């Protein structure tokens, strides 16, 4: 055994100790993909977090709930084909997508991103936080707008509001009932493919609101339990 | 009574 | 666009070519002249493997 | 106007074709009537690495057949002599998607890169006696798909940009850019002699460059669906395709036309990474299976199985002595094969 | 009396059986986790202690079957009177234990999801199962030590028997027997199990907004209580009547035979903790579905 070959093996275990630190790091930080349209807040979402706290083809930000440590990244100076990036990010603990609830033209067009998200071979196991975002913006656009949503989608004439949550400042039920219909696109699109195998976790947001990080802890938070409920066979 | 112990346990 | 594409299409439509006989011919020449040589085709003797 | 470019293109795209049907004469696997299988492959786990946090994208086996290279979703990029299993050196990056590594022809440095759309170059024979990023390239638009050394100074990358470019180390800046793909370009290969290289793309070609004038030479159609691996054949006049769509095809310049395609029924997994033994008469392929499997190039017919792994086979690297075969898959194990 | 006739006739085909499934039960939970030999979960390193402490378990149940077939006149030596029975009562405290190993993670693991996500779980259950190992061989000692042959002569028999050499040992026996093996860990199981059901009925309750986890943690329960409240009812009885708290002939008969029924139905333990603590999950199903896929 040369004085060589063990100081190289000295080495080795040098990083191997390394290595043991940083596996901590990897195994308790929780990773998050953002997606979602240039119409959606995605960016004052980020704005907002990083603030609670080049051409470069990817922005993490890192923020903490209860000292869990998440690493949210969000893709940008990306080419729009996402089919070969996305991925990547099999791995993560929940993808965030968000919406912009208030244009309705491009609202068909986030129920086809979301589909394509939500079918995807590699993210047949990640369950997606979904933000319905600018939710004040479509709640002024339903009271006050001549918009209708029954102009894009003619089903919301049939539509009627179930048995509802409203928040302690009420709404109209116009809002409400806009409100859920959109939900309902969403959670009808999740339910028909799944398998339960992940979940689609929906919340209405604004930007500005700083209930976000809280939301994506509680719904990490649920995940992380499904996934120890399918580890210990009791699912 | 047949002894403690006569059975496994 | 396709004023660019044509002046490509003219550069790949202009090469030299040769009958796909003799580059498969050629190809497995080069596998036989290497076949040998390898140790995935035939494996070493493991006095020689470092493996 | 336009129309009559776009029939211009046509006629001459017509006019290739019939090129390529004319020098079509005879086939490779009736010519290999005359020859031998190779059999079965009985390739067995020589060495598991097993270092990695999470999930190899990519390696690259040094010049000298002993050290490798490997990168993963965890942000390491670890050196490790492949005899020993020792881990020569670990390097945290600065940006943990990494999707390509390389290591340089001399071993004095070490790149890699990914979503950051950035080419990380680290020395690893500083005065220092440390491993520190000596430059980062920061030209492209999307994320580096693969990037491989030609020389100490000169760099190649692709990316999802849809651009190949060559770099400049030493200068920081692409002294030429490859433009003629229409998708997200997935691998590189350079020729043996350096003088060429061969990208293939989401767009179901492949196409032949050359360095030193930046015009796509030559470009390759035959694939159903997007390309996600490329490797030279060891003679540097072919290369093999690894696409989705479950198929492998071998083209040759010369030919300018697939001369096989590697391909069985039971398979439906893409193709994700692909290299030739030495000899070229195997071809290896990767796939999604969680499995690897291995191909005779000139029977175009499966010669063995490694099935090593759980999770699916990313990347492939044979020696430069042809001495082994290291396979990294999504599970972090990078197992070393003879 | 004609019950003893009957018992020594059927039993043993009954402890035959028993050990039958118990033997397939943990050899394939012990397969289907260590085939593919390089990594397995956290949950798998308890589930695998688990199904090796039930193996073990039921590994000296022939011996038995072959006492009560030539009606306890004991076959072997003194050595293995004293071998079989010392590990049949370490397997007992390990596997109860276990289950109690398996239902703190459980908790660990359910109701604080994020805490059990940065604490060091992994060292915690080495540990914590070899401890268990080492602590059951330790409390088998006694059982190693006082198990002797001796004559029986109201019945013309050799027995393996435990020569307890003091009346205090009774109150050592049905402390350790009752208080540790049942008690304690039936009411460890029990706390734990509420929280996990108490916290999995939150979450059903927010999710219904936008049963099979709580029939399984139910069926934990259920699966104890049926397996070991009977022995150690009819042990209680014993001590008892040790005691001359119950006394006369139809104590002394109910007790006797209550005890090698009850016993040998506890050992049904090693076969359904494999049932219900694996071949009900999907994950375990998918691993058995995929080592089909690589024969």
């Amino acid at each position: 055994l040369s004085a060589e070959d063990k100081a190289a093996v000295e080495r080795s275990k040098m990083i191997e100790k390394q290595l043991q630190k940083d596996k901590q790091v990897y195994r308790r930080t929780l990773r998050l993909l953002l997606l979602g349209a240039d119409n959606s807040g995605k960016s004052t979402i980020v704005k907002q977090m990083r603030i609670y706290h080049k051409t470069s083809g990817i922005f993490e930000t890192k923020f903490q709930v209860d000292k869990v440590n998440f690493h949210m990244f969000d893709v940008g100076a990306q080419r729009d084909e996402r089919r070969k990036w996305i991925q990547c990010f099999n791995d993560v603990t929940a993808i965030i997508f968000v919406v912009d609830s208030s244009d309705y033209n491009r609202l068909q067009e986030a129920l086809n991103d979301f589909k394509s998200i939500w079918n995807n071979r590699w993210l047949r196991t990640i369950s997606v936080i979904l933000f319905l975002n600018k939710q004040d913006l479509l709640a002024e656009k339903v009271l006050a707008g001549k918009s209708k949503i029954e102009d894009y989608f003619p089903e919301f004439a049939r539509y009627t509001t179930p048995e509802d949550a409203t928040p302690e400042p009420g709404e109209d039920p116009r809002v409400t009932r806009a409100k859920y219909f959109i939900r309902k696109e969403f959670v009808d699109i999740s339910t028909a493919s799944g398998d339960g195998r992940h979940i689609c976790y929906p919340h209405f947001t604004c930007s500005v609101d700083t209930e976000n990080a809280r939301r994506i802890f509680n719904d990490c938070k649920d995940i992380i339990l499904q996934m120890n409920l399918r580890e210990y066979n009791l699912v | 009574k047949r002894p403690p112990g006569f059975s496994p346990f | 666009q396709a004023r660019k594409l044509v002046e490509q299409l003219k550069m790949e439509a202009n090469i030299d070519r040769i009958k796909v006989s003799k580059a498969a011919a050629d190809l497995m020449a080069y596998c036989e002249a290497h076949a040998k040589e390898d140790p995935l085709l035939t494996p070493v003797p493991a006095s020689e493997n470092p493996f | 106007e336009l129309d009559q470019l776009r029939q211009e293109a046509e006629q001459l795209k017509n006019q290739i074709r019939d090129a390529r049907k004319a020098c079509a004469d005879a086939t490779l696997s009736q010519i290999t009537n005359n020859i031998d299988p190779v059999g079965r492959i009985q390739m067995r786990t020589r060495r598991t690495l097993r270092g990695h946090l999470a999930k190899i994208y990519a390696m690259h086996w040094g010049t000298d057949s002993r050290l490798l290279v490997s990168a993963s979703q965890d942000g390491k990029l670890i050196i490790w002599d492949s005899y020993t299993t020792n881990k020569v050196h670990a390097i945290p990056l600065r940006s943990s998607w990494v999707m390509t590594c390389a290591y340089a022809p001399s071993g004095n440095y070490v790149a890699c890169g990914g979503l950051d759309n950035i080419c990380s170059i680290y020395n690893l024979k500083t005065r220092e006696g440390n491993v520190r990023v000596s430059r980062e390239l920061a030209g492209h638009t999307g994320y580096l798909s693969c990037c491989r050394f030609l020389d100490d100074n000169q760099i190649v990358t692709s990316s999802g940009d849809t651009t190949c470019a060559l770099w400049d180390i030493e200068t920081g800046q692409q002294t030429t850019t490859f433009t003629g793909h229409t998708g997200d370009v997935m691998s590189l290969s350079l020729a043996p002699d350096t003088r060429l290289f061969v990208s293939g793309a989401c767009d179901a070609s492949a196409k032949l460059w050359d360095v030193r004038e930046g015009m796509c030479r030559q470009t390759f159609t035959g694939h159903e669906s997007d390309i996600n691996a490329i490797c030279f054949f060891p003679n540097g006049n072919a290369f093999a395709t690894g696409s989705d769509d479950a198929t492998c095809r071998l083209f040759d310049l010369r030919a300018d036309q697939e001369l096989m395609t590697y391909s069985h029924d039971n398979i439906i997994c893409g193709i994700t990474s692909v290299s030739f033994s030495k000899s070229g008469r195997l071809l290896l392929a990767g796939y999604d299976d969680f499995n690897c499997n291995v191909w005779d190039a000139l029977k175009a017919d499966r010669a063995g199985v490694l099935a090593g792994h759980d999770n699916r086979v990313s990347c492939l690297g044979v020696t430069d002595d042809g001495m082994a075969v290291a396979t990294g898959s999504w599970d972090s194990f990078l197992k070393i094969w003879n | 009396p004609e019950a003893w006739d009957l018992l020594h006739r059927v039993l043993p085909t009954f402890i035959i059986s028993i050990c039958f499934f118990g033997l397939l039960g943990n050899l394939f939970v012990l397969l289907v986790f260590l085939l593919p030999r390089r990594q397995l979960n956290v949950a798998e390193i308890y589930l695998a202690n688990l199904a090796a402490s039930d193996l073990v378990f039921v590994l000296g149940l022939p011996f038995w079957a072959e006492n009560i077939w030539n009606q306890f006149n004991w076959p072997f030596g003194a050595l293995l009177c004293r071998v079989i029975n010392g590990v049949i009562k370490a397997n007992l405290f390990i596997s109860i234990w276990l289950v109690v190993a398996i239902s703190q993670d459980r908790y660990r693991v359910l109701v604080h999801p994020m805490a059990s996500r940065r604490q060091q779980r992994r060292r915690q259950a080495r540990v914590t199962c070899v401890l268990i190992w080492v602590v059951g061989g330790l409390l088998s000692i006694p059982t190693f030590l006082l198990r002797s042959i001796q004559a029986v002569p109201d019945l013309n028999i050799t027995a393996c028997i435990l020569l307890l050499p003091h009346e205090a040992w009774h109150f050592a026996r049905i402390v350790e027997l009752n208080i540790l093996g049942f008690l304690l860990p039936l009411a460890a199981i029990v706390f734990f199990n509420y929280h996990i059901l108490a916290s999995l009925r939150t979450r059903e309750e927010v999710s219904r907004t936008r049963s099979k986890t709580t029939a399984l943690i139910l069926t934990l329960v259920v699966a104890f209580l049926v397996c070991w409240a009977p022995y150690h009812f009819f042990a209680f009885l014993e001590f008892l009547f040790q005691v001359q708290a119950v006394r006369g002939c139809f104590w002394e008969d109910f007790i006797d035979l209550g005890l090698q029924l009850a016993n040998f139905f506890a050992f049904t333990n090693s076969s359904l903790n494999p049932v219900i603590y694996v071949f009900v999950g999907r994950l375990f199903r998918t691993k058995v579905w995929e080592l089909y896929k690589q024969c």
